[PDB]
Protein backbone atom coordinates (compact mmCIF):
# COMPACT_ATOMS: atom_id res chain seq x y z
CA UNK A 1 0.00 0.00 0.00
CA UNK A 2 3.04 2.49 0.86
CA UNK A 3 4.73 3.55 -2.37
CA UNK A 4 8.29 3.73 -1.55
CA UNK A 5 10.44 3.87 -4.70
CA UNK A 6 11.02 6.63 -6.77
CA UNK A 7 12.15 6.22 -10.32
CA UNK A 8 15.53 5.00 -10.04
CA UNK A 9 14.06 2.63 -7.17
CA UNK A 10 11.74 1.07 -8.96
CA UNK A 11 14.83 0.37 -12.18
CA UNK A 12 16.46 -1.77 -9.13
CA UNK A 13 12.75 -3.38 -7.53
CA UNK A 14 13.99 -6.70 -7.49
CA UNK A 15 17.24 -6.16 -6.10
CA UNK A 16 15.53 -4.15 -3.45
CA UNK A 17 13.03 -6.88 -3.08
CA UNK A 18 15.46 -9.60 -3.08
CA UNK A 19 16.97 -7.90 -0.13
CA UNK A 20 13.87 -7.54 1.76
CA UNK A 21 13.10 -10.87 1.14
CA UNK A 22 16.23 -12.22 3.11
CA UNK A 23 15.60 -9.59 5.88
CA UNK A 24 11.99 -10.70 6.36
CA UNK A 25 12.99 -14.08 6.50
CA UNK A 26 15.29 -13.81 9.82
CA UNK A 27 18.64 -13.89 7.84
CA UNK A 28 19.39 -10.43 9.37
CA UNK A 29 23.29 -10.58 8.39
CA UNK A 30 23.04 -11.26 4.66
CA UNK A 31 19.89 -9.22 4.54
CA UNK A 32 22.56 -6.91 6.01
CA UNK A 33 24.54 -7.19 3.43
CA UNK A 34 22.40 -7.72 0.98
CA UNK A 35 21.22 -3.57 1.77
CA UNK A 36 25.21 -2.37 2.05
CA UNK A 37 26.05 -3.42 -1.55
CA UNK A 38 22.66 -1.80 -2.56
CA UNK A 39 24.15 1.36 -0.57
CA UNK A 40 27.55 1.04 -2.04
CA UNK A 41 26.21 0.59 -5.74
CA UNK A 42 23.81 3.08 -5.02
CA UNK A 43 24.39 5.37 -2.54
CA UNK A 44 21.53 7.76 -3.63
CA UNK A 45 18.48 5.17 -3.16
CA UNK A 46 16.12 6.02 -0.72
CA UNK A 47 14.63 2.25 -0.86
CA UNK A 48 18.57 0.81 -0.26
CA UNK A 49 18.70 2.89 2.84
CA UNK A 50 15.66 2.38 4.74
CA UNK A 51 16.94 -1.56 4.05
CA UNK A 52 19.93 -0.81 6.03
CA UNK A 53 18.44 0.74 8.54
CA UNK A 54 15.70 -1.37 9.04
CA UNK A 55 18.30 -4.36 9.50
CA UNK A 56 20.34 -2.66 11.88
CA UNK A 57 16.40 -2.46 13.69
CA UNK A 58 16.39 -6.10 13.75
CA UNK A 59 20.30 -6.56 14.55
CA UNK A 60 19.94 -4.43 17.16
CA UNK A 61 16.81 -5.98 18.36
CA UNK A 62 18.41 -9.70 18.06
CA UNK A 63 21.77 -8.24 20.35
CA UNK A 64 19.56 -6.21 22.62
CA UNK A 65 22.32 -3.54 21.57
CA UNK A 66 21.75 0.00 22.27
CA UNK A 67 24.99 0.92 20.41
CA UNK A 68 23.44 -0.69 17.17
CA UNK A 69 20.36 0.61 17.29
CA UNK A 70 21.70 4.12 17.44
CA UNK A 71 23.62 3.38 14.22
CA UNK A 72 20.01 2.63 12.64
CA UNK A 73 18.24 5.95 14.30
CA UNK A 74 21.62 8.03 12.00
CA UNK A 75 20.79 5.98 9.35
CA UNK A 76 17.04 6.45 9.24
CA UNK A 77 17.85 9.91 9.17
CA UNK A 78 19.83 9.45 5.95
CA UNK A 79 17.07 8.33 4.35
CA UNK A 80 15.72 11.94 4.55
CA UNK A 81 18.61 13.31 3.26
CA UNK A 82 18.44 11.61 0.33
CA UNK A 83 17.23 13.26 -3.01
CA UNK A 84 14.17 12.32 -4.30
CA UNK A 85 12.65 10.53 -1.29
CA UNK A 86 8.97 9.61 -1.03
CA UNK A 87 6.34 11.09 0.89
CA UNK A 88 5.49 7.74 2.70
CA UNK A 89 9.10 6.62 2.92
CA UNK A 90 10.42 9.94 4.01
CA UNK A 91 7.53 9.71 6.60
CA UNK A 92 7.92 5.91 7.98
CA UNK A 93 12.03 6.10 8.14
CA UNK A 94 11.67 9.57 10.80
CA UNK A 95 8.87 8.40 12.62
CA UNK A 96 10.86 5.45 13.42
CA UNK A 97 13.80 7.71 14.11
CA UNK A 98 11.76 9.08 17.28
CA UNK A 99 10.40 5.89 18.08
CA UNK A 100 13.84 4.67 18.68
CA UNK A 101 15.00 7.93 20.01
CA UNK A 102 12.36 7.79 22.51
CA UNK A 103 12.87 3.58 23.41
CA UNK A 104 16.51 4.75 23.64
CA UNK A 105 15.37 7.24 26.48
CA UNK A 106 16.72 10.26 24.03
CA UNK A 107 13.33 12.71 24.10
CA UNK A 108 15.66 15.91 23.28
CA UNK A 109 16.12 14.01 20.16
CA UNK A 110 13.00 12.68 19.54
CA UNK A 111 11.80 15.87 19.94
CA UNK A 112 13.96 17.68 16.93
CA UNK A 113 12.94 14.69 14.55
CA UNK A 114 9.47 15.08 15.39
CA UNK A 115 9.65 19.15 14.86
CA UNK A 116 11.03 17.90 11.18
CA UNK A 117 7.97 15.26 10.73
CA UNK A 118 5.34 18.19 11.66
CA UNK A 119 7.39 21.21 8.68
CA UNK A 120 7.85 18.35 6.17
CA UNK A 121 4.50 17.48 6.57
CA UNK A 122 2.28 20.50 7.96
CA UNK A 123 -1.32 18.59 7.35
CA UNK A 124 -0.88 15.38 9.23
CA UNK A 125 -2.25 16.09 12.50
CA UNK A 126 -1.37 12.78 13.62
CA UNK A 127 2.61 13.95 13.72
CA UNK A 128 1.41 17.08 15.64
CA UNK A 129 -0.24 14.47 18.52
CA UNK A 130 3.42 12.88 18.33
CA UNK A 131 4.83 16.14 18.84
CA UNK A 132 3.03 16.93 22.10
CA UNK A 133 3.84 13.36 23.32
CA UNK A 134 7.72 14.10 23.17
CA UNK A 135 7.09 17.43 25.26
CA UNK A 136 4.87 15.21 27.91
CA UNK A 137 7.89 12.51 28.02
CA UNK A 138 10.50 15.43 28.43
CA UNK A 139 8.71 17.37 31.42
CA UNK A 140 7.40 20.37 29.15
CA UNK A 141 3.61 20.26 29.90
CA UNK A 142 3.74 24.15 28.91
CA UNK A 143 4.78 23.60 24.86
CA UNK A 144 2.59 20.21 25.02
CA UNK A 145 -0.45 22.47 25.68
CA UNK A 146 -0.04 24.63 23.25
CA UNK A 147 0.51 21.71 20.64
CA UNK A 148 -2.88 19.95 21.14
CA UNK A 149 -4.68 23.54 21.25
CA UNK A 150 -3.22 23.56 17.86
CA UNK A 151 -4.31 20.55 16.74
CA UNK A 152 -7.90 21.05 18.40
CA UNK A 153 -7.72 24.71 16.83
CA UNK A 154 -7.72 23.22 13.22
CA UNK A 155 -9.44 19.24 13.73
CA UNK A 156 -11.64 20.16 17.76
CA UNK A 157 -12.94 16.89 17.72
CA UNK A 158 -9.21 14.46 16.94
CA UNK A 159 -10.18 12.79 20.36
CA UNK A 160 -6.15 12.07 20.73
CA UNK A 161 -5.58 15.70 21.07
CA UNK A 162 -8.99 15.75 23.26
CA UNK A 163 -7.42 13.36 26.55
CA UNK A 164 -4.20 14.69 26.67
CA UNK A 165 -5.19 17.90 26.40
CA UNK A 166 -7.49 17.05 29.29
CA UNK A 167 -4.73 14.97 30.77
CA UNK A 168 -2.16 18.25 31.12
CA UNK A 169 -5.16 20.25 32.54
CA UNK A 170 -5.65 17.77 35.19
CA UNK A 171 -2.18 17.60 35.94
CA UNK A 172 -2.34 21.39 36.30
CA UNK A 173 -5.23 21.18 38.90
CA UNK A 174 -7.67 23.02 36.17
CA UNK A 175 -9.98 19.69 37.60
CA UNK A 176 -13.77 20.64 36.45
CA UNK A 177 -11.43 21.93 32.78
CA UNK A 178 -10.18 18.94 32.13
CA UNK A 179 -13.51 16.47 32.61
CA UNK A 180 -15.47 17.10 29.53
CA UNK A 181 -12.09 16.71 27.54
CA UNK A 182 -10.94 13.53 29.01
CA UNK A 183 -14.88 11.91 28.54
CA UNK A 184 -14.71 12.85 25.43
CA UNK A 185 -11.86 11.81 24.57
CA UNK A 186 -12.18 7.95 25.88
CA UNK A 187 -15.40 7.79 24.33
CA UNK A 188 -14.33 9.15 20.84
CA UNK A 189 -12.26 5.18 20.39
CA UNK A 190 -10.04 6.87 18.18
CA UNK A 191 -6.55 5.27 18.51
CA UNK A 192 -4.72 5.97 21.53
CA UNK A 193 -7.56 7.33 23.86
CA UNK A 194 -8.14 3.67 25.46
CA UNK A 195 -5.06 4.47 28.10
CA UNK A 196 -5.27 3.79 31.68
CA UNK A 197 -3.72 7.04 32.43
CA UNK A 198 -6.90 8.90 30.87
CA UNK A 199 -9.88 6.73 32.68
CA UNK A 200 -7.61 6.87 35.78
CA UNK A 201 -7.11 11.01 36.22
CA UNK A 202 -11.10 11.01 34.76
CA UNK A 203 -12.68 9.03 38.03
CA UNK A 204 -10.35 11.26 39.77
CA UNK A 205 -11.50 14.03 38.58
CA UNK A 206 -14.98 13.55 38.88
CA UNK A 207 -13.92 12.22 42.44
CA UNK A 208 -12.74 15.90 43.30
CA UNK A 209 -15.64 17.96 41.92
CA UNK A 210 -18.07 15.16 44.16
CA UNK A 211 -19.17 13.41 40.87
CA UNK A 212 -20.97 10.34 41.54
CA UNK A 213 -20.49 8.79 38.14
CA UNK A 214 -17.22 8.72 38.35
CA UNK A 215 -16.85 4.80 39.60
CA UNK A 216 -18.62 3.91 36.54
CA UNK A 217 -14.92 4.77 34.62
CA UNK A 218 -13.14 3.14 37.26
CA UNK A 219 -15.48 -0.01 35.98
CA UNK A 220 -14.81 0.82 32.72
CA UNK A 221 -11.15 1.40 33.07
CA UNK A 222 -10.99 -2.43 34.98
CA UNK A 223 -13.52 -4.02 32.34
CA UNK A 224 -10.92 -2.48 29.58
CA UNK A 225 -8.36 -4.12 31.25
CA UNK A 226 -6.34 -0.88 32.61
CA UNK A 227 -6.70 -1.79 36.84
CA UNK A 228 -6.99 -4.90 38.45
CA UNK A 229 -10.16 -3.66 40.48
CA UNK A 230 -12.24 -0.60 40.91
CA UNK A 231 -10.20 0.38 44.05
CA UNK A 232 -6.72 -0.89 43.17
CA UNK A 233 -5.43 1.37 40.37
CA UNK A 234 -1.82 1.92 40.22
CA UNK A 235 -1.14 1.44 36.41
CA UNK A 236 3.38 -0.16 37.12
CA UNK A 237 1.72 -3.87 38.03
CA UNK A 238 3.71 -7.11 38.56
CA UNK A 239 0.47 -9.23 37.87
CA UNK A 240 -0.14 -11.74 40.67
CA UNK A 241 0.76 -9.99 43.24
CA UNK A 242 -1.58 -10.16 46.99
CA UNK A 243 -4.62 -7.68 46.32
CA UNK A 244 -4.76 -6.50 50.24
CA UNK A 245 -5.70 -3.16 51.37
CA UNK A 246 -4.09 -3.50 54.71
CA UNK A 247 -1.56 -6.03 55.95
CA UNK A 248 -0.34 -7.35 58.90
CA UNK A 249 3.81 -7.31 59.74
CA UNK A 250 3.47 -11.22 59.98
CA UNK A 251 1.79 -11.64 56.95
CA UNK A 252 4.24 -9.47 54.89
CA UNK A 253 7.27 -11.51 56.65
CA UNK A 254 9.28 -8.42 57.43
CA UNK A 255 8.47 -8.72 61.34
CA UNK A 256 12.30 -8.15 61.99
CA UNK A 257 12.14 -4.55 60.31
CA UNK A 258 8.66 -4.43 62.09
CA UNK A 259 10.17 -4.53 65.62
CA UNK A 260 13.29 -2.39 64.32
CA UNK A 261 11.00 0.49 64.19
CA UNK A 262 8.89 -0.41 67.40
CA UNK A 263 11.82 -0.85 69.71
CA UNK A 264 13.96 2.56 68.43
CA UNK A 265 11.05 4.78 67.41
CA UNK A 266 11.53 7.46 69.40
CA UNK A 267 15.60 7.66 68.17
CA UNK A 268 13.51 8.23 64.86
CA UNK A 269 11.54 10.52 66.11
CA UNK A 270 13.96 12.71 68.42
CA UNK A 271 15.92 13.24 65.05
CA UNK A 272 12.87 14.09 63.23
CA UNK A 273 11.96 16.36 65.78
CA UNK A 274 15.41 18.41 65.68
CA UNK A 275 15.33 18.90 62.09
CA UNK A 276 11.62 20.53 62.47
CA UNK A 277 13.42 22.47 65.09
CA UNK A 278 16.75 23.37 63.61
CA UNK A 279 16.69 22.18 59.83
CA UNK A 280 13.48 23.04 58.65
CA UNK A 281 14.10 23.59 54.77
CA UNK A 282 14.83 19.97 54.46
CA UNK A 283 10.97 19.46 55.16
CA UNK A 284 9.78 19.77 51.17
CA UNK A 285 6.12 20.53 50.65
CA UNK A 286 4.25 17.20 48.54
CA UNK A 287 4.25 18.60 45.14
CA UNK A 288 2.09 15.76 43.28
CA UNK A 289 -1.65 17.51 43.69
CA UNK A 290 -2.40 15.42 46.12
CA UNK A 291 -4.21 17.89 48.92
CA UNK A 292 -7.40 19.69 48.92
CA UNK A 293 -6.24 21.79 51.61
CA UNK A 294 -3.83 21.78 54.59
CA UNK A 295 -0.51 21.74 55.38
CA UNK A 296 2.32 18.18 54.62
CA UNK A 297 5.81 18.30 53.75
CA UNK A 298 8.54 15.09 53.52
CA UNK A 299 11.71 14.75 54.97
CA UNK A 300 13.17 12.27 52.35
CA UNK A 301 15.50 9.50 53.23
CA UNK A 302 15.75 7.01 51.03
CA UNK A 303 14.25 7.35 46.82
CA UNK A 304 14.00 4.52 44.41
CA UNK A 305 16.44 2.85 46.64
CA UNK A 306 19.03 5.50 46.70
CA UNK A 307 20.41 7.15 50.03
CA UNK A 308 20.65 11.28 49.97
CA UNK A 309 23.80 11.14 52.00
CA UNK A 310 22.96 15.04 52.94
CA UNK A 311 19.33 14.12 54.26
CA UNK A 312 21.13 11.63 56.30
CA UNK A 313 23.31 13.67 57.73
CA UNK A 314 20.19 15.12 59.03
CA UNK A 315 18.77 11.60 60.06
CA UNK A 316 22.67 9.50 60.96
CA UNK A 317 21.35 7.28 63.48
CA UNK A 318 18.27 6.52 62.00
CA UNK A 319 19.65 5.99 58.33
CA UNK A 320 22.59 3.55 60.15
CA UNK A 321 19.22 1.72 61.84
CA UNK A 322 17.24 1.34 58.20
CA UNK A 323 20.57 0.35 56.41
CA UNK A 324 20.28 -3.37 57.91
CA UNK A 325 17.29 -3.79 55.55
CA UNK A 326 17.81 -4.04 52.16
CA UNK A 327 14.17 -4.85 51.87
CA UNK A 328 13.20 -1.67 52.14
CA UNK A 329 16.99 0.80 51.59
CA UNK A 330 16.63 -1.29 47.73
CA UNK A 331 13.20 -1.12 47.12
CA UNK A 332 13.69 1.00 43.97
CA UNK A 333 9.68 1.68 43.83
CA UNK A 334 9.22 2.85 47.28
CA UNK A 335 10.77 5.39 49.26
CA UNK A 336 11.79 6.28 53.62
CA UNK A 337 10.81 9.67 54.51
CA UNK A 338 9.76 11.74 57.56
CA UNK A 339 5.75 13.27 56.51
CA UNK A 340 4.58 15.82 58.62
CA UNK A 341 1.16 16.75 58.55
CA UNK A 342 -0.50 20.05 60.25
CA UNK A 343 -4.34 20.59 61.36
CA UNK A 344 -6.67 21.76 58.52
CA UNK A 345 -4.93 19.12 56.07
CA UNK A 346 -7.24 16.70 53.97
CA UNK A 347 -5.39 14.31 51.37
CA UNK A 348 -7.24 13.84 48.33
CA UNK A 349 -8.49 10.30 47.39
CA UNK A 350 -5.38 8.63 45.66
CA UNK A 351 -3.63 5.87 44.82
CA UNK A 352 0.47 5.00 43.89
CA UNK A 353 1.89 4.18 40.76
CA UNK A 354 2.71 0.81 41.22
CA UNK A 355 1.56 -2.05 43.07
CA UNK A 356 4.83 -3.49 43.62
CA UNK A 357 5.53 -1.46 46.92
CA UNK A 358 3.85 -2.31 50.25
CA UNK A 359 3.46 1.63 52.49
CA UNK A 360 4.51 1.10 56.40
CA UNK A 361 3.65 4.00 58.32
CA UNK A 362 5.76 4.05 62.15
CA UNK A 363 3.53 6.55 64.53
CA UNK A 364 6.08 9.17 65.41
CA UNK A 365 4.13 12.20 66.80
CA UNK A 366 0.32 11.25 67.02
CA UNK A 367 -2.22 13.79 68.70
CA UNK A 368 -5.08 11.92 70.38
CA UNK A 369 -7.48 13.09 67.94
CA UNK A 370 -8.33 13.98 64.77
CA UNK A 371 -5.82 11.72 62.77
CA UNK A 372 -7.33 9.08 60.69
CA UNK A 373 -6.34 7.24 57.14
CA UNK A 374 -8.12 5.51 55.17
CA UNK A 375 -7.42 2.56 52.71
CA UNK A 376 -10.41 0.57 50.43
CA UNK A 377 -13.73 0.69 52.90
CA UNK A 378 -11.55 0.90 55.83
CA UNK A 379 -10.06 3.58 58.01
CA UNK A 380 -7.86 3.58 60.98
CA UNK A 381 -5.72 5.41 63.05
CA UNK A 382 -2.25 5.43 64.11
CA UNK A 383 0.01 5.20 67.42
CA UNK A 384 3.03 6.48 68.72
CA UNK A 385 5.70 3.94 68.35
CA UNK A 386 3.10 1.15 66.21
CA UNK A 387 3.67 0.10 62.54
CA UNK A 388 0.31 0.06 60.53
CA UNK A 389 0.90 -1.50 57.04
CA UNK A 390 -0.97 -0.91 53.98
CA UNK A 391 -1.10 -1.34 49.58
CA UNK A 392 -1.44 2.26 48.91
CA UNK A 393 -2.09 1.35 45.15
CA UNK A 394 -5.65 1.10 46.41
CA UNK A 395 -7.62 4.23 46.87
CA UNK A 396 -6.58 6.11 50.70
CA UNK A 397 -6.80 9.36 52.35
CA UNK A 398 -6.20 10.69 55.15
CA UNK A 399 -7.44 13.98 57.18
CA UNK A 400 -5.46 16.03 59.63
CA UNK A 401 -8.33 17.95 62.39
CA UNK A 402 -5.90 18.06 65.14
CA UNK A 403 -5.06 20.78 67.33
CA UNK A 404 -1.07 20.08 66.54
CA UNK A 405 1.30 18.15 64.34
CA UNK A 406 1.09 14.79 63.34
CA UNK A 407 4.50 13.35 62.64
CA UNK A 408 5.42 9.62 61.16
CA UNK A 409 7.78 7.52 59.07
CA UNK A 410 6.86 5.97 55.79
CA UNK A 411 8.80 2.54 55.18
CA UNK A 412 8.07 1.24 51.72
CA UNK A 413 9.16 -2.22 50.82
CA UNK A 414 9.12 -4.40 48.18
CA UNK A 415 6.02 -6.68 48.16
CA UNK A 416 6.78 -10.19 49.34
CA UNK A 417 5.99 -11.89 46.79
CA UNK A 418 8.40 -10.41 44.40
CA UNK A 419 11.33 -12.87 43.74
CA UNK A 420 15.27 -11.10 44.40
CA UNK A 421 15.28 -11.78 40.62
CA UNK A 422 12.44 -9.39 39.83
CA UNK A 423 13.57 -6.90 42.66
CA UNK A 424 16.49 -6.15 40.92
CA UNK A 425 15.32 -6.37 37.25
CA UNK A 426 12.03 -4.00 37.88
CA UNK A 427 12.38 -0.20 36.47
CA UNK A 428 12.80 1.97 38.99
CA UNK A 429 9.56 4.20 39.89
CA UNK B 1 9.19 14.93 37.64
CA UNK B 2 8.93 11.53 39.67
CA UNK B 3 5.80 9.41 41.20
CA UNK B 4 6.43 8.99 44.01
CA UNK B 5 2.96 9.16 45.91
CA UNK B 6 1.16 9.47 42.85
CA UNK B 7 0.34 8.78 39.08
CA UNK B 8 0.53 12.50 37.95
CA UNK B 9 3.24 12.66 35.57
CA UNK B 10 2.58 11.17 31.40
CA UNK B 11 5.15 8.35 32.66
CA UNK B 12 6.74 7.30 35.84
CA UNK B 13 9.75 5.60 34.49
CA UNK B 14 12.69 6.33 32.64
CA UNK B 15 13.72 4.95 29.64
CA UNK B 16 17.30 3.60 29.54
CA UNK B 17 17.46 1.35 26.09
CA UNK B 18 17.47 -2.28 26.22
CA UNK B 19 17.26 -4.71 29.34
O1 LIG C 1 -0.37 10.38 56.12
C1 LIG C 1 0.64 10.69 55.46
O2 LIG C 1 1.66 11.27 55.91
C2 LIG C 1 0.66 10.34 53.97
C3 LIG C 1 -0.54 9.53 53.52
C4 LIG C 1 -0.46 8.86 52.18
O3 LIG C 1 -1.16 9.20 51.25
C5 LIG C 1 0.57 7.71 51.97
O4 LIG C 1 1.33 7.45 52.92
O5 LIG C 1 0.53 7.16 50.85
FE1 LIG D 1 -0.56 8.16 49.36
K1 LIG E 1 7.97 21.48 59.25
NA1 LIG F 1 22.95 5.98 -6.58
Amino acid sequence: KPKLLNKFDKTIKAELDAAEKLRKRGKIEEAVNAFKELVRKYPQSPRARYGKAQCEDDLAEKRRSNEVLRGAIETYQEVASLPDVPADLLKLSLKRRSDRQQFLGHMRGSLLTLQRLVQLFPNDTSLKNDLGVGYLLIGDNDNAKKVYEEVLSVTPNDGFAKVHYGFILKAQNKIAESIPYLKEGIESGDPGTDDGRFYFHLGDAMQRVGNKEAYKWYELGHKRGHFASVWQRSLYNVNGLKAQPWWTPKETGYTELVKSLERNWKLIRDEGLAVMDKAKGLFLPEDENLREKGDWSQFTLWQQGRRNENACKGAPKTCTLLEKFPETTGCRRGQIKYSIMHPGTHVWPHTGPTNCRLRMHLGLVIPKEGCKIRCANETKTWEEGKVLIFDDSFEHEVWQDASSFRLIFIVDVWHPELTPQQRRSLPAI
Amino acid sequence: GKCKDGLGEYTCTSLEGFE
